[PDB]
């Protein structure tokens, strides 16, 4: 009904914001925590013959460090995409000046805009989040350990102390759920930190290729 | 898909000497018999129970095409071993499958068509009993099925 | 037993019984008839194990475990009990009855396989032919299992053969890539570890702080498991007050990290040394009278552990990537060896000299 | 509802398939190998039993009581001719669903009565 | 001799007294080659005339 | 007086006749654990005499 | 996973040339009741009649409501297909349905009808998750199963809680779905693992199910030799057989 389709609207917003947080934009401590009534007060309930037409739920957020850099999140309304429309999106992009955005998908995108994706890497990067993707946080998982990437500093100063090339550290391939959730590019390093049962923690480091 | 769904289940019979697999009711109109009522007449004992009737119908959907006897014939020959070049080559190549590589302990000599007819009707309606489940899965290590 | 499963069969006639959930009323029959049977062979393998002698010998190679085990005088002296085959009981090979002795459609004990009689008795002719179909399935399992593990562990080598602990003490395949920074996390060899229990971990709130406090107020207790000397020394300085204060803090704050490694509050773990053997030898060796008040100062106690645990070293380096990377490697077995070591159990549980 | 069943054509003796009266809107058979058509007297055509709730009192048959293997109680009593002997078995049919309920059929000659309990 | 189908291997019930239960090679033919029973006397065979 | 079956249609002669001639040398085979009369028959093959 | 099939008793296929014929005896009286004011009959009524039965056992054990199935057909299948139920107070649950009204206004129509149930049976998609067998619920009497707190004075409280176990697995929707603990929640299978919570997540929930069974008989092998054979497979970045 409109009740599950604005409960899902309210997960989807919710784990996205953690996104953003984890990535390091700001994200204000009011819209990491938001209680589904005061979420079905803003954006008003039932999405079908109702406020929230999955437009306007787009999110802008500025980076920590640069206010400049910023990002969007963008819901389409259409069960699938196609060229045609995220040219409409990348248009809104150069309009307004930023790079980096998202995509988040209701059911999947046309094999001939996954490419376009593609099509750009410099200028604009676009990511696709299936709507189901998002639905949960897979950081909060047990089984998942907290992941950290890397600034540059921090990996040639690594790889000076083991004395390592860069391909001979454990790989993490681009396409991996905690990879596009911390959206890593190919060349950079994350840390994993996670407790065992011998050591009591241990860090691993992962080369994304 | 959308003729699976529709049809339901379709027996067929894999020959010796026939490359790939023939529909039932054109085995039985290749040994002569034309109507409908006599190929069931021999597969299903009694008329009054209509739950093998439900599961043979599919049956005969699939073979509704090929209505005559020399018809059939020329449908099996077409996969012999290799293809007759003229036509009257395969049904007489379909007949000599039919007499003797066919069940041949049951007979091996002309008329045995007859023969062939009930015995071959056996073996489908027994593959009924273990569909609808009214009988048991042979056994394939019980000990009196060994020679 | 053999009339509570006439009661069930008799029960499944008629209908009356009922499907546990999620299992089919065959499914619901043959547990049931298998719980009887079970506690069946289950009481009479404890009333035959009641009755053997001291002198028994079979009680003699059970009890110390040389061979045997206690369900064999089970099977010998009492019942050998129910008989599977692929874990069920014994299935129908003719037309709705296991042998041509019995009738159609039983489901009693006895046509389906419940051997009642004893190796000693012995079994009856039927019986014994169920309990060689029980055993056949032993035979070939072990004749099939074994060409098996052993292409598994083949394969298990190929893959690995190269591994190596290299000379940074980084674990490292043929071509030199990492597999592991330290081997097996800890850089520790296998042979040389033991189980051990953490004991700061899985005490109440409440009960921690009152084993690993080290209270200076009474200045009575002190007097009894200190000597004279140095009870009217902690009473006196404010500064070894608190650094006795510092160290059960960092108790609480691994107790905390405790509680995060080890959910489900398991305390036993595999380390290097066996702290409660070397302090409870250190006892014997040097003629230790827990009687009596100890000598060793408190202070020492814990100036001693610092210094230690800068003495063991997995990760050799001044860098602050190298410090942080030994922080982690001995994590839990300083934390460990800060809750046996710890100044208040010195004082009262070891009282070393 | 009724299983329904076959019906055939009374000339090449084929399958009659059901097809609609357009006109009259009424169900009929018509053979596809002639002209011949029947009217539809049962209205019914495809029945499908899914929970197939199946009766085996019409699937037994009395010969049955001639088996020596099958057990027999002088407990229950022929329910027609008031008999002693019936020889009880299951439902001796895979896909039964669970069914463990005896069937019971009589002894004596030419009774072949068949109950449930 | 080689599959490790175990179904063919087990003891079965009609095996009893034209079988000998216990009498079987092991290794990689267990239960594939079987004794016979003492009186089990296999059949000649004649004609259905 | 509790009738199992009424109908017996044939006796065997004895049951000890289900055992082929390697485990018919057996005494008492019937209180082995049951891989101990098939453990004899590969046994009982190769005895000198 | 329900399927209409699950629930339904028995289906026939009628011939009605028109609805207040009823051929059958009981559904008259509510058949007139919702043709008092009848609508979207609007362009004409299709004969062909496909009647459904649906058991109350199995539609209670579910908690289905004929509101419920009747939504999901006609949205499954959309306005091609019209559906008409009982109320509960029937004894026998009875469920309507025929061909479009529009498509009035090939494929015949009675083989056209027969097609429709084959795929309804099968494929309607009533409840659940496709894949999903069946689902077992049990209290664990095992501490690795039972969900373990620390309370307010530092102890450990073993709880007992209701768990569920399904045959078959999908990860990525069960986790979705609410109610259903996000962090808990976890799968034997690794490959769903790999593609829904990451290699990281392989790296443990291998030697977490190695354990398992290495474990299971009571004998006991060293994490170290766990951890360097889940190390060695997952270190390339992806899973890597032993083949
Ligand atoms: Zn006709
Ligand atoms: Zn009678």
């Amino acid at each position: 009904d409109d009740e599950e389709e604005t409960y899902r609207l309210w997960k989807i917003r919710k784990t996205i914001m953690q996104l953003c947080h984890d990535r390091g934009y700001l994200v204000t401590q009011d819209e990491l925590d938001q209680t589904l009534e005061e979420f079905k007060a803003q954006f008003g309930d039932k999405p079908s013959e109702g406020r929230p037409r999955r437009t306007d739920l787009t999110v802008l957020v500025a980076h920590n460090d640069d206010p400049t850099d910023q990002m969007f999140v963008f819901f389409p309304e259409e069960p699938k995409v196609g060229i045609k429309t995220i040219k409409v999106y990348c248009q809104r992009m150069q309009e307004e000046n930023i790079t980096r955005a998202l995509i988040v998908v209701q059911q999947g995108m046309t094999p001939s805009a996954k490419q376009s994706l593609v099509d750009m890497a410099p200028k604009y990067i676009l990511e696709q989040f299936l709507q189901q993707e998002l639905l949960i946080n897979i950081t909060e998982h047990e089984l998942v350990p907290e992941h950290v990437v890397m600034t540059k500093e921090e990996v040639t100063e690594l790889l000076a102390r083991y004395k390592l090339r860069e391909n001979q550290l454990p790989r993490i391939q681009a396409g991996d759920p905690v990879a596009r959730y911390f959206g890593i590019k190919r060349g950079q390093v994350v840390k994993i930190i996670r407790p065992s049962e011998t050591a009591g923690r241990y860090i691993t480091y992962r080369l994304v290729q | 898909g959308a003729k699976k769904s529709a049809i339901g289940q379709r027996i067929v019979a894999t020959l010796p000497y026939i490359k790939q697999e023939v529909p039932i009711i054109i085995v039985f109109r290749a040994l002569g018999f034309v109507s409908d009522r006599d190929i069931l007449e021999h597969i299903i004992y009694d008329f009054e129970d209509p739950e093998m009737m439900e599961m043979v119908k599919p049956s005969l959907d699939e073979a509704f095409v090929i209505q005559e006897q020399n018809v059939a014939l020329n449908f099996i020959g077409s996969r012999g071993a290799k293809p007759g070049v003229t036509k009257e080559k395969r049904i007489k190549y379909a007949k000599e499958v039919l007499q003797k590589e066919m069940l041949p302990h049951v007979g091996v000599s002309d008329f045995c068509e007859t023969k062939k007819a009930y015995f071959l009707g056996y073996m489908v309606h027994r593959l009924l009993l273990a569909a609808l489940g009214r009988r048991e899965l042979d056994d394939r290590d019980h000990y009196g099925n060994k020679r | 037993a053999k009339q509570d499963v006439i009661e069930v069969i008799e029960k499944a006639h008629n209908n009356e019984l009922e499907p546990t959930p999620g299992n089919t009323l065959r499914q619901t029959f043959e547990n049931q008839v298998n719980r009887i049977l079970n506690d069946a062979r289950d009481k009479t393998g404890s009333s035959a194990q009641k009755s053997l002698s001291e002198y028994n010998n079979f009680k003699s190679m059970v009890v110390s475990g040389a061979k045997g085990s206690k369900i064999n005088i089970s099977q010998v002296i009492a019942v050998v009990g129910q008989q599977n085959v692929e874990g069920k009981r014994i299935p129908f090979g003719f037309k709705h009855r296991t042998l041509p002795h019995f009738i159609k459609d039983d489901y009693g004990p006895e046509s389906r396989g419940f051997v009642e009689n004893s190796y000693l008795a012995g079994l009856t002719p039927t019986e014994f032919f169920f309990h060689a179909m029980g055993g056949r399935e032993g035979l070939i399992d072990t004749a099939v299992k074994t060409a098996e593990t052993g292409y598994i562990q083949r394969r298990l080598i190929k893959s690995m053969e190269s591994v190596m602990v290299k000379y940074d003490a980084t674990v490292r395949n043929s071509i030199n890539q990492v597999v592991q920074l330290r081997y097996g996390e800890d850089g520790l060899a296998g042979e040389s570890v033991e189980f051990q229990n953490l004991a700061t971990l899985k005490p109440s709130n409440k009960a921690f702080e009152k084993k690993f406090r080290f209270d200076y107020t009474n200045e009575r207790a002190l007097r009894r498991t200190l000597q004279e000397d140095l009870v009217k020394d902690v009473l006196s300085n404010a500064h070894i007050q608190n650094e006795l204060e510092r160290e059960f803090e960092r108790m609480r704050e691994d107790r905390e990290v405790l509680r995060v490694i080890f959910p489900t509050g398991d305390s036993k773990v595999v380390l290097p040394c066996n702290l409660l053997r070397m302090i409870w030898n250190a006892q014997k060796i040097f003629h230790i009278n827990p009687r009596l008040p100890s000598d060793l100062h408190p202070i020492k106690v814990v100036e001693g552990v610092k210094e230690l645990s800068k003495k063991l070293v997995i990760v050799n380096g001044d860098d602050p990537l190298s410090r942080q990377a030994q922080e982690n490697a001995t994590l839990l077995f300083n934390i460990h060896l800060r809750s046996t070591l710890c100044s208040r159990r010195m004082a009262e549980e070891f009282r070393l000299s | 509802p009724g299983i329904v069943g076959i019906r055939f054509c009374q000339e090449c003796n084929n399958m009659l398939y059901p097809k609609e009266d357009k006109e009259n809107r009424i169900l009929l058979y018509a053979c596809r190998n002639c002209d011949y058509q029947q009217e539809a007297d049962n209205s019914c055509i495809y029945v499908n039993k899914i929970t197939h709730e199946v009766d085996e009192l019409t699937q037994i048959i009395a010969d049955v009581s001639q088996d020596p293997t099958l057990p027999r109680t002088e407990d229950h009593p022929c329910q027609k001719c008031g008999h002693k002997e019936a020889v009880f078995f299951q439902s001796h049919s895979a896909r039964a669903e669970d069914a463990m309920r005896l069937y019971y059929v009589c002894t004596a000659p030419h009774c072949g009565h068949r109950w449930t309990e | 001799r080689d599959g490790k189908l175990a179904k063919p291997r087990q003891l079965h019930n009609t095996l009893w007294g034209m079988v000998c239960p216990a009498e079987t090679p092991e290794g990689h033919a267990v239960g594939l080659v079987k004794n016979l029973a003492l009186m089990a006397y296999i059949s000649v065979g004649s004609q259905p005339s | 007086e509790v009738a199992y079956c009424s109908t017996y249609t044939h006796c065997e002669i004895h049951p000890s006749m289900i055992l082929g001639v390697c485990a018919s040398i057996i005494p008492f085979p019937d209180h082995n654990q049951s891989p101990r009369n098939t453990y004899q028959s590969a046994m009982g093959k190769q005895a000198m005499g | 996973h329900t399927t209409l099939r699950k629930v339904t008793a028995n289906t026939a296929i009628y011939y009605d040339p028109n609805p207040q014929s009823t051929v059958v005896a009981e559904d008259q009286e509510w058949v007139n009741v919702y043709y008092e004011m009848p609508d979207f009959d609007v362009a004409r009524i299709s004969p062909w009649l496909l009647r459904v039965e649906l058991d109350r056992k199995h539609m209670t054990d579910r908690k289905l409501t004929m509101e419920q199935i009747a939504e999901k057909i006609n949205a499954g299948f959309g306005d091609d297909l019209n559906c008409i139920f009982n109320d509960d107070n029937a004894e026998k649950l009875v469920l309507r349905i025929r061909i479009m009204n529009s498509d009035e206004n090939k494929m015949d129509d009675d083989v056209f009808l027969r097609c429709i149930e084959s795929n309804m049976l099968t494929d309607m998609t009533l409840q659940g998750i496709e894949q999903i067998s069946k689902v077992y619920m049990h209290l664990p009497q095992t501490d690795n199963k039972k969900k373990i707190i620390i309370t307010e004075d530092g102890e450990f409280k073993a709880l007992q809680e209701w768990i569920l176990e399904t045959d078959g697995v999908s990860l990525m929707r069960v986790l979705s779905e609410k109610d259903v603990d996000p962090v808990r929640t976890t799968s034997n299978d690794i490959v769903e693992i790999f593609t829904v919570l990451g290699i990281e997540a392989v790296r443990k929930a291998l030697e977490r199910e190695l354990y398992h069974v290495i474990s299971f008989d009571g004998s006991y092998v060293n994490y170290r030799h766990l951890a360097l054979l889940c190390d060695t497979m997952t270190c390339r970045g992806h899973l890597m057989a032993i083949t």
